[PDB]
RNA sequence: GGGCCUGACUGCGAGGCCUGCAAGCCGAGCAGGGGCGAAAGCCGGGCCUAGUGAACCGGUGGUCCCGUGUGGAAGGGCCAU
RNA sequence: GGAUGACCCCAGGCGGUAGGGGAGCGUUCCCGAUGCCGAUGAAGGCCGACCCGCGAGGGCGGCUGGAGGUAAGGGAAGUGC
RNA sequence: GUGGAGCCUGGGAGUGAGGGCGCGAGCGAUAACGUCCGCGUCCGAGCGCGGGAACAACCGAGACCGCCAGCUAAGGCCCCC
RNA sequence: CUGUUGGGAAGCAGCGCCAGAGAGGGUGAAAGCCCCGUAGGCGAAAGGUGGGGGGAUAGGUGAGGGUACCCGAGUACCCCGUGGUUCGUGGAGCCAUGGGGGAAUCUGGGCGGACCACCGCCUAAGGCUAAGUACUCCGGGUGACCGAUAGCGCACCAGUACCGUGAGGGAAAGGUGAAAAGAACCCCGGGAGGGGAGUGAAAUAGAGCCUGAAACCGUGGGCUUACAAGCAGUCACGGCCCCGAGGGGUUGUGGCGUGCCUAUUGAAGCAUGAGCCGGCGACUCACGGUCGUGGGCGAGCUUAAGCCGUUGAGGCGGAGGCGUAGGGAAACCGAGUCCGAACAGGGCGCAGCGGCCGCAAAGUCCGCGGCCGUGGACCCGAAACCGGGC
RNA sequence: GGGGGGAACCUGGGGAACUGAAACAUCUCAGUACCCAGAGGAGAGGAAAGAGAAAUCGACUCCCUGAGUAGCGGCGAGCGA
């Protein structure tokens, strides 16, 4: 149902592919909420009236000297008391599901197929490690930087060569996500790449 | 912490499949011998517990 | 995160002193005094809005009252005749009238007059 | 599609109640806790669900009834699950209760017992225990009810 | 006032009164086995409204429901008090 | 009405404590951002009789200041005295 | 009788110190700005507006905003007004 | 690299280049290529470590048949007093033992919740034993962590000053500038301080130094005020001053007018709190629950600890949980079941829109929001009680 | 060979009270706080006189789950394998 050009040496040959017909913004909304406070630290921390430093003492008689009555001077209404209900360390994350999840990737490829952003290829000719030959690589496939481009594959060479680029996103297949592909502007995958995606989605 | 089952609650009373609270009738645990028959017998019967007390009783029984 | 309260209750603060400018002593230099100085100055303001519609129709009514009392009737008995001779000039302009045009006011009178 | 336009549906993340900031927001001073009480108090009331001011509980007058256990607690004996001719009705030749388990039917460490709700269809289906009319349904649609030990 | 009697029933209970809850109250009718009456019928105490006490804990009679590997037993449950 | 919050027209409601509900403003931080505004002057400060907004506020302009700030759209709270 | 009527289910409450007045009673002394019920009302929450010299609850009247326009209510029309 | 504005280029402009390095921090402003780094690599004579590799050594090793020699003693075991366990005397077993009594060596003994029988499990009264687990004085890495009333009590010569006999208590206090170029010299002054000169892009950046709010205190100017009754304003008109059919400032007269908050039936109230200003200051979080709501899937839904990957990448993992059947104290039966003699009566249960595919739905998962339970649970506040010390 | 020290962590020997039960004594807080002895980079535990019903498993420790289940409980508050 959606006709995804490939990069061939023999030429730009055209692969057939089932994503999803709809696209459901909320549910692509709720996976990189997942992705993002998951990935949180969590280490905002403050001092409770009883962490900190000072004495229970009573710091003058409860009657009789004309003040204010107070208990100990950790307490919040003390300028350096402890801090009411401050944050503590704490744990973000959370399990979306996982039919969620893998129904929310195939969206996340779909809209860029949809768009004519998503682009598979065989080989890179010539691309060892070098940023320079991953540029003129690119340049040929039409990658000339005007966009940003996640590159999924899983030759390393590739990815070393791609990665300082600053357009261009590198991912293992094995960390095709949804974030990171709405982050971008085009999606370009191997076919291997493209198949543990398919054998991912289904 | 995870809430705790009130046992006094899950000793007298129970959440039929439609989430009513069922009991048994009070009066006569002693005292019976002037009791007419009636009173004893409509007495042995289980009864459903008025709405506000029903509910809640069944905040208490979290895993029934 | 932490938000400290920074600069938002100085400007809260300002924009009441600034509204206060010209009251005596600390009702223009205390945010406190301000505050309360503006609540009063408020309900005064409302409250004399609608007063003031009342202030300008006495005032209306006692001039008209003069006039009318130079050719020998009361308010009450020319208003009256206004209303049998249905003439509907109202008492902004009819005081108007009795001043800035006498000649006019005079014949209304005998409008009124003759009304009854 | 692109990170600005990821947005929760309307309705999907609500703002919180903020109490206590303010005369404007309907909820200050008194925080939507009314003027004085036990329940004002930072603290509050006795559990809602059991306390009743002193008086004895409307749980509390009612009486015990039945079995409750003793120590050494609950006496093991085998346990069934009824499972409806009708939940069958998507299985092929043979069910038995490993089956059952699988498809999300029976649970774990439950004997099988067939009920006789819906209509039986041809299938040899093993299990530890039947209706009288899971039989008599079984049976006439030319099923095979092998009983287990 | 007299004769014969034990319905001062067992298993239930349509429908209501009252009512915050829990209680309290009235109850035709069906079945079991009866009492009185030739019968129609009446009888589930008393002309009526006070004569009373929720749970918990325990006793007694029955039931034979549970019985900590098994058969028993200990100890419980249930019905009645 | 027109088809849908497009704006219009007609009608009616609109005192308010405890309290229920709705819609917004601003503060700190994250994505947006390897971006963008910035010494031809960031943030903050001091003015304004100007503009927008019912309002909380937001602009804009002059002065100060001298190096930071951060959009549409979303996210999270040590969030308004 | 289409009303910020009613009924059903469910989420969130607050309140469980009332007070004046009119009428009907009890208590009190055919006393209390007394006290305790009933029907109503207002203040509470309308200490917003007119009248009552001033004054929560007496009379008039239920304040969405603006007007240097008009009609009335109670109460007033010799001067303060 | 060059030009350009600027005190200064890293800004803007022209033309280039590197990248397994475009993390980040500096440099006179905003730099991939100036500096320190970063990616990727390299490194120990000496001391420490060495759970990995290699090598030693210690130690490890049969079958019948007979014999009945040994197999942990004030022990088992029973009773009494207790403790441990979910078990609070309970039908109270098990494990431990302070007191009394007190065995046996496999045909011995302990256990399977009183006890007895049966059937099984196990070998007490000697000792040792890595790893997986806990913590963070110490080192490093990283923050939808703080940013000088915050964050540790302490960014600074702080467990200091100071308080206390003592145990013990326990602060405040950061910033010139790019560079000291930290103002020679002259002038008034005893000095302090200042005025010139001079430095600087800037000196109300001059060391009592970035910014420099507010209360509070002055100097100058406009309007105003000594016959006037006041919660201090507000409405009106007029005078004067200012900026240019308008507006700003001021206020003479006239009208009206009982501060704010709290608590109350009721407060301007002669009831509470507040000298004024600035800053700190109170409804949260975890887990569970109950509704509501935005999505996913649907007779199913969903994973937990972990494991693999990543180094702000996700995936695996079905153990388990909820739901798919209820009724009954239970045996048990089951779309029924319980009471009952009942086939009686009653209680509690039991049940899609469309032209096969849609949809919509049990239910369940996750997000969000209200409220509930457990915790200090909105914040501050006792008098007290207890432990260990002084 | 020992002695003394070490932020927490660990084991053993002793061991509260406020509080909760809307009073309080059993019960709770809690074998917590704290005192003490000892240990070490960990400590404890550990190779069945086990579990408990599987014709079964196979040291110990630690995480998830079983499960707020079984039960315990002035059968209260709660406690909890
Ligand atoms: N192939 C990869 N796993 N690339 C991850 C990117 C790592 C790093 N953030 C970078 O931009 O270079
Ligand atoms: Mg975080
Ligand atoms: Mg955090
Ligand atoms: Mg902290
Ligand atoms: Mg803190
Ligand atoms: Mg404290
Ligand atoms: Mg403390
Ligand atoms: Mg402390
Ligand atoms: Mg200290
Ligand atoms: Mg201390
Ligand atoms: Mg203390
Ligand atoms: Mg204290
Ligand atoms: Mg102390
Ligand atoms: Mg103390
Ligand atoms: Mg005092
Ligand atoms: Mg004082
Ligand atoms: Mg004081
Ligand atoms: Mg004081
Ligand atoms: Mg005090
Ligand atoms: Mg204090
Ligand atoms: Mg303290
Ligand atoms: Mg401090
Ligand atoms: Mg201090
Ligand atoms: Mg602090
Ligand atoms: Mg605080
Ligand atoms: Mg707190
Ligand atoms: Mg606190
Ligand atoms: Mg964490
Ligand atoms: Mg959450
Ligand atoms: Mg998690
Ligand atoms: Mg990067
Ligand atoms: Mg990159
Ligand atoms: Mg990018
Ligand atoms: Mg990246
Ligand atoms: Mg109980
Ligand atoms: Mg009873
Ligand atoms: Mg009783
Ligand atoms: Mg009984
Ligand atoms: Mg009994
Ligand atoms: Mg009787
Ligand atoms: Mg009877
Ligand atoms: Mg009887
Ligand atoms: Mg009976
Ligand atoms: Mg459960
Ligand atoms: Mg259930
Ligand atoms: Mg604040
Ligand atoms: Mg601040
Ligand atoms: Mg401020
Ligand atoms: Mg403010
Ligand atoms: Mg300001
Ligand atoms: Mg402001
Ligand atoms: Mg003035
Ligand atoms: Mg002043
Ligand atoms: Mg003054
Ligand atoms: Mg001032
Ligand atoms: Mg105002
Ligand atoms: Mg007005
Ligand atoms: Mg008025
Ligand atoms: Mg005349
Ligand atoms: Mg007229
Ligand atoms: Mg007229
Ligand atoms: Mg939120
Ligand atoms: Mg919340
Ligand atoms: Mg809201
Ligand atoms: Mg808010
Ligand atoms: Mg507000
Ligand atoms: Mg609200
Ligand atoms: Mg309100
Ligand atoms: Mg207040
Ligand atoms: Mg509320
Ligand atoms: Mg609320
Ligand atoms: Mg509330
Ligand atoms: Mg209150
Ligand atoms: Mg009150
Ligand atoms: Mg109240
Ligand atoms: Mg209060
Ligand atoms: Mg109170
Ligand atoms: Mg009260
Ligand atoms: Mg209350
Ligand atoms: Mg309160
Ligand atoms: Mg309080
Ligand atoms: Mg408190
Ligand atoms: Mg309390
Ligand atoms: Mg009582
Ligand atoms: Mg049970
Ligand atoms: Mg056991
Ligand atoms: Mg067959
Ligand atoms: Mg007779
Ligand atoms: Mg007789
Ligand atoms: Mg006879
Ligand atoms: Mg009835
Ligand atoms: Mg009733
Ligand atoms: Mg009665
Ligand atoms: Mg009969
Ligand atoms: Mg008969
Ligand atoms: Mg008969
Ligand atoms: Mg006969
Ligand atoms: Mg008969
Ligand atoms: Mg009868
Ligand atoms: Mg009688
Ligand atoms: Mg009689
Ligand atoms: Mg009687
Ligand atoms: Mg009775
Ligand atoms: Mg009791
Ligand atoms: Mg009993
Ligand atoms: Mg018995
Ligand atoms: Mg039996
Ligand atoms: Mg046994
Ligand atoms: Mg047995
Ligand atoms: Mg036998
Ligand atoms: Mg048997
Ligand atoms: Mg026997
Ligand atoms: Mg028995
Ligand atoms: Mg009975
Ligand atoms: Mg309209
Ligand atoms: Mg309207
Ligand atoms: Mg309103
Ligand atoms: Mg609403
Ligand atoms: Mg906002
Ligand atoms: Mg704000
Ligand atoms: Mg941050
Ligand atoms: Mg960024
Ligand atoms: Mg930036
Ligand atoms: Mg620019
Ligand atoms: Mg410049
Ligand atoms: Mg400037
Ligand atoms: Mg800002
Ligand atoms: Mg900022
Ligand atoms: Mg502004
Ligand atoms: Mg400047
Ligand atoms: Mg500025
Ligand atoms: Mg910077
Ligand atoms: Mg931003
Ligand atoms: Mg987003
Ligand atoms: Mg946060
Ligand atoms: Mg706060
Ligand atoms: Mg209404
Ligand atoms: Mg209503
Ligand atoms: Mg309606
Ligand atoms: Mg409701
Ligand atoms: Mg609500
Ligand atoms: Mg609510
Ligand atoms: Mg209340
Ligand atoms: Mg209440
Ligand atoms: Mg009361
Ligand atoms: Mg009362
Ligand atoms: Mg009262
Ligand atoms: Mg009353
Ligand atoms: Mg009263
Ligand atoms: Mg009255
Ligand atoms: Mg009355
Ligand atoms: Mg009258
Ligand atoms: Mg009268
Ligand atoms: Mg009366
Ligand atoms: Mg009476
Ligand atoms: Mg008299
Ligand atoms: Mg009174
Ligand atoms: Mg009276
Ligand atoms: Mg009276
Ligand atoms: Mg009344
Ligand atoms: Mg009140
Ligand atoms: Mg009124
Ligand atoms: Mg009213
Ligand atoms: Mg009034
Ligand atoms: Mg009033
Ligand atoms: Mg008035
Ligand atoms: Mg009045
Ligand atoms: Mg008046
Ligand atoms: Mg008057
Ligand atoms: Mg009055
Ligand atoms: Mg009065
Ligand atoms: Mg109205
Ligand atoms: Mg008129
Ligand atoms: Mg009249
Ligand atoms: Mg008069
Ligand atoms: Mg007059
Ligand atoms: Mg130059
Ligand atoms: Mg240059
Ligand atoms: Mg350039
Ligand atoms: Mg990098
Ligand atoms: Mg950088
Ligand atoms: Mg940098
Ligand atoms: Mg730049
Ligand atoms: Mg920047
Ligand atoms: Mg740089
Ligand atoms: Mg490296
Ligand atoms: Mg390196
Ligand atoms: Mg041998
Ligand atoms: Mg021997
Ligand atoms: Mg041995
Ligand atoms: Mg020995
Ligand atoms: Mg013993
Ligand atoms: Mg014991
Ligand atoms: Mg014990
Ligand atoms: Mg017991
Ligand atoms: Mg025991
Ligand atoms: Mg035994
Ligand atoms: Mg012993
Ligand atoms: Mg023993
Ligand atoms: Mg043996
Ligand atoms: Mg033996
Ligand atoms: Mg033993
Ligand atoms: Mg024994
Ligand atoms: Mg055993
Ligand atoms: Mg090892
Ligand atoms: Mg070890
Ligand atoms: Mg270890
Ligand atoms: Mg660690
Ligand atoms: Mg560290
Ligand atoms: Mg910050
Ligand atoms: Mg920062
Ligand atoms: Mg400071
Ligand atoms: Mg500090
Ligand atoms: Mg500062
Ligand atoms: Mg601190
Ligand atoms: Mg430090
Ligand atoms: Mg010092
Ligand atoms: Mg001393
Ligand atoms: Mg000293
Ligand atoms: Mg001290
Ligand atoms: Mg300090
Ligand atoms: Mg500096
Ligand atoms: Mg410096
Ligand atoms: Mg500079
Ligand atoms: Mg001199
Ligand atoms: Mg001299
Ligand atoms: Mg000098
Ligand atoms: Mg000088
Ligand atoms: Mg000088
Ligand atoms: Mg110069
Ligand atoms: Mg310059
Ligand atoms: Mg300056
Ligand atoms: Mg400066
Ligand atoms: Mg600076
Ligand atoms: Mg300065
Ligand atoms: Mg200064
Ligand atoms: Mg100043
Ligand atoms: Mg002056
Ligand atoms: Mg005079
Ligand atoms: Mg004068
Ligand atoms: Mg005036
Ligand atoms: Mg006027
Ligand atoms: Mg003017
Ligand atoms: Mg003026
Ligand atoms: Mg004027
Ligand atoms: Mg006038
Ligand atoms: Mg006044
Ligand atoms: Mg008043
Ligand atoms: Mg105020
Ligand atoms: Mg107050
Ligand atoms: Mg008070
Ligand atoms: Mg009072
Ligand atoms: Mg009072
Ligand atoms: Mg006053
Ligand atoms: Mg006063
Ligand atoms: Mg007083
Ligand atoms: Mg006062
Ligand atoms: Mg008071
Ligand atoms: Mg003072
Ligand atoms: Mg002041
Ligand atoms: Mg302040
Ligand atoms: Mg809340
Ligand atoms: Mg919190
Ligand atoms: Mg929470
Ligand atoms: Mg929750
Ligand atoms: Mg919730
Ligand atoms: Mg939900
Ligand atoms: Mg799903
Ligand atoms: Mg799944
Ligand atoms: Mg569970
Ligand atoms: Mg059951
Ligand atoms: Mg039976
Ligand atoms: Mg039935
Ligand atoms: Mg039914
Ligand atoms: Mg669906
Ligand atoms: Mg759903
Ligand atoms: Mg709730
Ligand atoms: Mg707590
Ligand atoms: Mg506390
Ligand atoms: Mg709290
Ligand atoms: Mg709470
Ligand atoms: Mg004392
Ligand atoms: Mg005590
Ligand atoms: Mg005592
Ligand atoms: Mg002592
Ligand atoms: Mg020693
Ligand atoms: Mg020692
Ligand atoms: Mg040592
Ligand atoms: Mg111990
Ligand atoms: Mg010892
Ligand atoms: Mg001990
Ligand atoms: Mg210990
Ligand atoms: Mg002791
Ligand atoms: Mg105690
Ligand atoms: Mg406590
Ligand atoms: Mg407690
Ligand atoms: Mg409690
Ligand atoms: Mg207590
Ligand atoms: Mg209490
Ligand atoms: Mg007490
Ligand atoms: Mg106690
Ligand atoms: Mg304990
Ligand atoms: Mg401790
Ligand atoms: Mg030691
Ligand atoms: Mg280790
Ligand atoms: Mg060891
Ligand atoms: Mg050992
Ligand atoms: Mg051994
Ligand atoms: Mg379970
Ligand atoms: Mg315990």
């Amino acid at each position: 149902v959606y006709q995804i050009p490939v990069l061939s040496p023999s030429g730009r040959r055209e692969l057939a592919a089932d994503l999803p017909a709809e696209i459901n913004p909320h549910l692509l909304w709720e996976v990189v909420r997942w992705q993002l406070a998951k990935r949180r630290r969590g280490t905002a921390s403050t001092k409770t009236r009883g962490e900190v430093a000072y004495s229970g003492r009573k710091i003058w008689p409860q009657k009789h000297t004309g003040r204010a009555r107070h208990g100990d001077i950790g307490a919040p209404i003390f300028v350096g008391g402890g801090v009411v209900f401050g944050p503590k360390p704490r744990d973000y994350s959370y399990t979306l599901p996982k039919k969620v999840r893998k129904k929310g990737l195939a969206m996340a490829v779909a809209d860029r197929a949809r768009e004519g952003k998503l682009l598979l290829v065989e080989a890179f000719a010539g691309v060892n490690g070098k940023t320079k030959e991953f540029l003129a690589w690119a340049k040929e496939a039409g990658l000339d930087g005007s966009e940003s481009v996640l590159l999924v594959t899983g030759n390393e060479l590739v990815r070393r060569a791609a990665r300082n680029l600053p357009w261009v996103v590198t991912l293992a297949p094995e960390g095709l996500n949804v974030y990171d592909i709405v982050r971008t502007e085009r999606l370009v995958m191997d076919l291997d790449a493209w198949e543990v995606f398919q054998n991912r989605i289904g | 912490p995870k809430m705790k089952t009130h046992k006094g609650a899950k000793k007298r009373v129970k959440i039929t499949a439609s989430g009513k609270v069922v009991a048994m009738k009070t009066g006569k645990r002693h005292l019976n011998w002037q009791k007419s028959g009636k009173e004893i017998r409509q007495k042995g019967r289980k009864f459903v517990l008025a709405k506000p007390e029903a509910e809640r009783i069944k905040l208490l029984l979290p895993y029934e | 995160p932490r938000a400290k309260t920074g600069v938002v209750r100085r400007r809260k603060h300002k924009k009441i002193l600034k509204l206060a400018k010209g009251y005596w002593g600390l009702r223009s230099k205390s945010f406190r005094k301000a505050r309360e100085t503006l609540f009063a100055a408020g309900n005064y303001a409302y409250a004399h809005r609608k007063r003031r519609k009342r202030d300008f129709r006495r005032l209306w009514i006692v001039r008209i009252n003069a006039a009318c009392r130079q050719h020998g009737l009361n308010y009450s008995t020319f208003i009256h005749g206004l209303k049998k001779a249905g003439i509907e000039v109202d008492r902004k302009n009819l005081a108007d009238l009795a001043v800035r045009e006498p000649q006019v006011f005079a014949e209304l009178v005998e409008r009124a007059k003759a009304a009854q | 599609m692109k990170l600005s336009d990821l947005r929760p549906n309307p309705g999907a993340n609500k703002r919180r109640k903020r109490v206590g900031r303010g005369p404007g927001s309907g909820h200050g001073k008194t925080a939507t806790r009314g003027h004085k009480g036990q329940k004002s108090r930072s603290g509050g009331l006795k559990d809602p669900r059991r306390f009743e001011g002193g008086r004895s509980t409307t749980l509390m007058r009612l009486p015990k009834r039945g079995m409750q256990g003793q120590v050494p607690g609950e006496i093991k004996r085998p346990r069934y699950q009824g499972v409806n001719l009708k939940d069958l009705a998507r299985f092929e030749g043979e069910v038995t209760p490993e089956l059952l388990v699988r498809a999300g039917l029976l649970k774990k460490g439950y004997r099988l017992k067939i009920l006789g709700e819906g209509e039986a269809k041809p299938l040899k289906v093993v299990a530890h225990a039947f209706s009288k009319s899971a039989l008599e349904k079984l049976k006439a649609a030319g099923g095979e009810p092998v009983l287990l030990e």
